[PDB]
């Protein structure tokens, strides 16, 4: 995308969903991508901005868009504890079981820092519980080791 | 007697103490700053010429010790009582010591009070604490990810190291970069880039300016940078780095040290000027009022100067970290190392594959 986007990315990452669509009114590509596989969607999931989520994703933005780290914007509006982005993201087709260089997904993210809401959306559009990452670490076992209560249960529940 | 020492230190305070030695026994002191002495050094000494002592940082005395550019230093018992132990640690090339410590630098966790009056004591609390300050527009910590000397803190903390020293002598073969710990302490760091609590291309001036600006509530930092935030009206504090799997972060430490040239028939004569009238509280202070010297290795005027809590941050996290190995081979560690963490924290290589290439490229075996 160049000069314009960069300015999207910038745009994405800072927020600000009316410079998104004055690039956009210019031009600029939605699935633009810098050195490493970011993406604008990438940095909107990031940002915890609805309104540009779903304005990418209208403009054609790719939902499994991976960065360099195996990285959707699934697993980063996980980690970032955004359920409204979560539930747009799966809702456009992301894949609710992508797994990153570590083998880490969406659902081991989400159990990590006791997202339960985001924990049971992922688990409602078929997030793997026996998906062990490269530690052999499941998504239950990150909620046991990081002291997250209500979310080991649900994971236990699910598993049985 | 003959001195060279950096023109960035307090050389006419060392020139203050040269007066009174010379009055105080009748020798004249000359004390020099010229132009890139560290390289002039080894070339100068190997025709037995140059200074009858020679101040600078440690790292380098171990290419010197090794030419035989150094003569073997002394210390009764007693003395070495005065200096705090692991200082004696950074004057040592095959367990004899051939430099007296002066003045000890090392990284510190520097803060913004006013956005962060709680900072963290360990490393896996801070993704938490960026969190909650991204709400604000602000992000918790940036410092530069350029330089293996910022990042190896984090990276040693969980039992990473350069080469095992004991017994005052540095193994070359035993390189600690792919061990355990320093694939847990890069792969941490790397997460930290992966979620986006920092970026990879962060470097000295760009945290320095994002910290200054109160746009960051932490940055790392040395004594050296300390100025420019005071300038900047910033309410920091300088604190111990966090801790990582219970342990404490591992800077490389930095210890201005004296050493004595093996040409020099003043050897004796030289070991009075630095043991009797520069170590004490007197000569360090003459120093320190022209530049000061940050944190020193004499116990009793390090106590004084430790009354500013910057300086006592600065030997506890010294005092916690890794002395930096003198030996020459410490080049190809930097050199190595920069890569395997420029590359981890980019994605172009894994953690396993860069620390894999940087023990090999540090001269050691997997
Ligand atoms: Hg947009």
């Amino acid at each position: 995308g160049s000069d314009l986007g960069r300015k999207l990315l910038e745009a994405a990452r800072a927020g600000q969903d009316d410079e998104c669509r004055i690039l956009m009114a210019n031009g600029a590509d939605v699935n633009a991508a810098d050195n490493t596989g970011t993406t604008p969607l990438h940095l909107a999931a990031y940002s915890g901005h609805l309104e540009i989520v779903e304005c990418l994703l209208k403009h054609g933005a790719d939902v499994d868009a991976s960065d360099v780290f195996g990285y959707t914007p699934l697993h980063l509006a996980a980690y970032w504890g955004h359920l409204e982005i979560v539930e747009v993201l799966l809702k456009n087709g992301a894949d609710v079981n992508a797994m990153d260089s570590d083998g880490m997904t969406p659902l081991h993210l989400a159990a990590k820092w006791g997202y339960l809401e985001i924990v049971e959306v992922l688990l409602k559009h078929g997030a793997d519980v026996n998906a062990q990452d490269k530690f052999g670490k499941t998504p239950f076992d990150l909620a046991i080791d990081n002291g997250n209560e209500d979310i080991a249960e649900v994971l236990q529940k699910a598993a049985k | 007697l003959v001195i060279w020492i950096n023109g960035d230190k307090g050389y006419n305070g060392l020139a203050e103490v040269g007066k009174k030695f010379e009055k105080d026994t009748g020798i004249k002191v000359t004390v020099e700053h010229p132009d890139k002495l560290e390289e002039k050094f080894p070339q100068v000494a190997a025709t037995g010429d140059g200074p009858d002592i020679i101040f600078w940082a440690h790292d380098r005395f171990g290419g010197y010790a090794q030419s035989g550019l150094l003569a073997e230093i002394t210390p009764d018992k007693a003395f070495q009582d005065k200096l705090y132990p692991f200082t004696w640690d950074a004057v040592r090339y095959n367990g004899k010591l051939i430099a007296y410590p002066i003045a000890v630098e090392a990284l510190s966790l520097i803060y913004n009070k006013d956005l962060l009056p709680n900072p963290p004591k360990t490393w896996e609390e801070i993704p938490a604490l960026d969190k909650e300050l991204k709400a604000k527009g602000k992000s918790a910590l940036m410092f530069n990810l350029q330089e293996p000397y910022f990042t190896w803190p984090l990276i040693a903390a969980d039992g990473g190291y350069a080469f095992k020293y004991e017994n005052g002598k540095y193994d070359i073969k035993d390189v600690g970069v792919d061990n355990a710990g320093a694939k847990a302490g890069l792969t941490f760091l790397v997460d930290l880039i992966k979620n986006k609590h920092m970026n990879a291309d962060t470097d000295y001036s760009i945290a320095e300016a994002a910290f200054n600006k109160g746009e960051t509530a932490m940055t790392i930092n040395g004594p050296w940078a300390w100025s420019n935030i005071d300038t900047s009206k910033v309410n920091y504090g300088v604190t111990v780095l966090p801790t990582f799997k219970g342990q404490p972060s591992k800077p490389f430490v930095g210890v201005l040290s004296a050493g004595i040239n093996a040409a020099s028939p003043n050897k004796e004569l030289a070991k009075e000027f630095l043991e009797n009238y520069l170590l004490t509280d007197e000569g360090l202070e003459a120093v320190n009022k022209d530049k000061p010297l940050g944190a020193v290795a004499l116990k009793s005027y390090e106590e004084e100067l430790a009354k500013d809590p910057r300086i006592a941050a600065t030997m506890e996290n010294a005092q916690k970290g890794e002395i930096m190995p003198n030996i020459p081979q410490m080049s190809a560690f930097w050199y190595a190392v920069r890569t395997a963490v420029i590359n981890a924290a980019s994605g172009r290589q894994t953690v396993d594959e860069a620390l894999k290439d940087a023990q090999t490229g540090s001269g050691g075996t997997p």
